[PDB]
């Protein structure tokens, strides 16, 4: 989420992430419930007051409110105890925030949205950029290993298609501005745009990445002046399930057969209806694919026509456990790299040993009953020392 | 969402009585507090929304239905809107002598209204939970009673909180009017410490009151008295019709005609 | 080694390969308990095709 | 209802009202100070006022 985003971030670029115009009033909104209050009082104040005060300032019911909102704060450094002052930046820019110093559009934004899952699918036709190819491929959800074939989707990318088009394109634009901070792009810069829209070189490269993804169109050949869409700021459904695991989706866009037919086989395709049967092979396929049970009930339960909507659950309990039980069928090996000792002689002794690996993080599983622990090669020279000392020690 | 109305209780006389004082505190500087605090309201959420009246002894007005100091927009407007029309009722005013009594009643009738229209027009999937952030500057009027109870009464069936900010003055009528709604009541005896109360008492709504610390209520004296000389009284003999509360037992109440018969 | 989280029923499945297969010296190397099994890194992706039959 | 309880006065109030508001708009300072608002945190305190 935004907060964590938020959170997970110095001192020093947050200050001057906190720009006059938007972001002081951004994460202002995020501000859960009381938050708000207590900045909205100490907004005008100049004098920092004791910490007893704010203690006390909540009535003894509801206090995890109290601490909750006072931990998530001095997590974003609005004030300091000062000893509870705002940060005079931030104070100053909130207020000057505060009295002081589409119908297309949508459908645009949809229609791109459609030709970046079409083409992030196995889609003979798609829109091609080569800028889009290789930033996806780096977002982690794509792989190609060769130029010259398209790149595949890797078992993460079936799980983000599966996921809904809000957390879809959320965790997207998280992984672009993470991977904006790798390709050296500013990142206070292009997050303070994201802020700003909800109410240089590098913003011109950001902006066309945007309209790229289709949040925004300026639809003046590339000018100055840009109109976001919906989807910028941050639907009935159309399958029907049966008892006997057959789907029947209203579809007439090729996104959406191709979303169900990565779980369920299809049999019949008419002009604004698509029959589909899911079956074992279907379900351990996308399985072994990467996804999860959790994935396609959510993804059918979201796209649930209104017709079953009276009935509830909405989605039969037959067809639920029987995916889940498909799912669970399959249980799968692992991989990772160690070393094992042994012949640990005192018992009170291995028991020291085990703390050393396990601080250092290159403990993977520990015996007490045989005394086996296994080192990953990576830090096989520091426990062995270790070892060593403790010999020494005897 | 919630609807905030503020109802400034914009005196002529008592606020030309404190400028011919030529105390620190002015109209002026309450108009500007009451701006600072609607937009606070409305810089809480976006779909908060606020409104002003002002009252005078004629009557009672609205003061509320780019960015060249680099300001938002919306509130930028409130503040050129809001200082428009107060300048302009305040410059223009005619002059009754019989009539210097500061009006309440019907600009609180007036905020109900308001508030009923606004409820009516908001879309149902969302719930709005209307106040009126009433500060009074000036004494009540006696004759204002009647009204001033029947719109009170319309606020506790429509669920409206009446929070009170008197100062100068304690109102009984008004403290009462907030005791029966469960509005706050907050006298600030520092006027031009004004703000700090409001962004501190008034302004968390009723979704948060509960869960804060605010200052305790003040007791409420229900009082009654005899219609002949104006006297608390513990006893009353009302009759069925008038419903007046009386000073001793007498063949007929005055009020009412009625051929009462003794017994 | 390679740590390998399975089924205490599904343990004793490549203990039969172990004692089948002339490849190596020996498949398992380190039998921790019955959820946690090492092995010489090379046959995931072969063991991938018995899950057809499993 | 129960609720119990000089002419040139009101003409020095409406002119000198009148003048009051040609200025507006003095928010940046003249609304609050530091010392006011710590006193009146100081009185909202339980042993404040
Ligand atoms: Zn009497
Ligand atoms: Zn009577």
């Amino acid at each position: 989420n935004l907060q964590e985003f938020l959170g997970g971030l110095s001192p020093g670029v947050l200050d001057r992430l906190y720009g006059h115009p938007a972001t002081c009033l951004a994460v202002f909104r995020e501000l859960p419930s009381l938050a708000k209050n207590w900045v909205m009082r100490m907004l005008f104040l100049e004098q920092p007051l004791p910490q007893a005060a704010v203690a006390l300032w909540v009535k003894k019911e509801f206090s995890k409110a109290q601490e909750e909102s006072t931990g998530l704060l001095s997590g974003l450094r609005i004030w300091h105890t000062q000893l509870l002052i705002l940060n005079p930046i931030f104070r100053q820019n909130l207020r000057i925030a505060l009295l002081g110093g589409v119908p297309s559009l949508d459908k645009y934004a949809e229609e791109r949205w459609e030709v970046v899952l079409h083409f992030m699918v196995g889609s003979p036709s798609a829109a091609v950029s080569q800028d889009l190819a290789q930033l996806l491929s780096q977002a982690g959800l794509m792989k190609s290993t060769e130029p010259g074939e398209p790149p595949c989707i890797t078992s993460a990318g079936f799980q983000f298609l599966l996921l809904d088009t809000p957390a879809q394109l959320w965790y997207f634009m998280l992984q672009y501005l993470q991977t904006a901070q790798s390709r050296g792009m500013d990142l206070v810069e292009i997050l303070s745009f994201l802020f700003q829209l909800s109410f240089s070189d590098s913003l011109l490269n950001f902006l066309q990445h945007l309209r790229e993804f289709g949040l925004v169109f300026q639809r003046k050949r590339k000018s100055r002046r840009y109109y976001p869409t919906r989807l910028a700021i941050n639907q009935p459904g159309f399958i029907v399930v049966e008892t006997n695991y057959r789907l029947y989706a209203y579809t007439e866009s090729e996104l959406q057969i191709a979303l169900i037919a990565l779980f369920s086989e299809m049999l019949y395709r008419f002009p604004n209806m698509v029959v589909a049967q899911v079956t074992r092979e279907s379900v351990q396929q996308a399985i072994a694919s990467g996804i999860t049970a959790q994935q396609i009930i959510h993804f059918l339960r979201t796209r649930a026509h209104p017709v079953m909507l009276k009935q509830t659950p909405v989605l039969p309990p037959t067809i639920t456990d029987q995916i889940r039980l498909w799912e669970l069928e399959r249980d799968r090996l692992r991989f990772t790299e160690g070393v094992l000792y042994n012949q640990f002689l005192s018992q009170v002794d291995f028991e020291l040993l085990l703390a050393h690996a396990r601080e250092l993080g290159v403990l993977v599983f520990e015996n007490s009953a045989k005394r086996l622990m296994v080192v990953t090669p990576a830090g096989h020279s520091d426990v062995k020392r270790f070892w060593k000392r403790q010999k020494h020690s005897s | 969402l919630n609807l905030l109305v503020i109802v400034v209780d914009a005196n002529p006389i008592w606020w030309g009585k404190q400028a011919l004082k030529e105390s620190q505190f002015t109209l002026s500087k309450c108009i500007d507090a009451v701006m600072v605090l609607g937009n606070s309201h409305l810089f809480m959420n976006r779909s908060n929304k606020l409104a002003v009246i002002a009252s005078h002894i004629q009557e009672s007005r609205f003061l509320y239905p780019g960015s060249k100091d680099g300001k938002y927009e919306l509130l930028t407007s409130a503040n050129e809107v809001i200082v428009e029309e107060i300048k302009d009722l305040m410059t223009k005013s005619d002059i009754k002598g019989q009539h210097t009594e500061t009006l309440l009643a019907g600009s609180l009738a007036k905020a109900l209204c308001y508030i009923h229209r606004m409820n009516k027009e908001v879309k149902d999937n969302q719930e709005m939970k209307s106040r009126i952030l009433v500060i009074k500057a000036a004494e009540d009027s006696a004759l204002q009673y009647m009204n001033f109870m029947n719109v009170i009464f319309a606020a506790q069936k429509q669920n409206i909180l009446i929070d009170a900010c008197v100062l100068d003055s304690d109102s009984g009528l008004l403290q009462q009017a907030c005791d029966i709604t469960g509005g706050l009541y907050l006298k600030v005896p520092q006027m031009p410490s004004l703000l700090q109360y409001l962004l501190w008492v008034f302004l968390p709504d009723q979704d948060q009151r509960s869960q804060l610390i605010l200052p305790p209520p003040v007791h409420v004296d229900y009082r009654a008295a005899c219609f002949c000389h104006r006297n608390l009284i513990e006893i009353g003999y009302v009759c069925s019709v008038c419903l007046s509360i009386f000073c001793n037992f007498s063949p007929i109440c005055t009020t009412c005609e009625t051929a009462f018969k003794i017994s | 080694g390679v740590l390998i989280e399975c089924d205490p029923a599904m343990k004793q499945f490549l203990l039969y390969l172990d004692e089948s297969n002339a490849l190596g010296k020996k498949f398992i190397i380190q039998d921790i308990d019955d959820t946690h099994v090492f092995v010489i890194a090379e046959l995931v992706n072969v063991l991938q095709e018995r899950v057809g039959e499993l | 209802g129960p609720t119990p309880i000089t002419s040139q006065d009101i003409i020095n109030s409406f002119q000198s009202i009148r003048q009051e508001m040609e200025a507006y708009t003095p928010k940046l300072t003249q609304v609050l100070s530091s010392s006011a608002a710590s006193s009146t945190i100081t009185a909202l305190s339980p042993g404040g006022a």
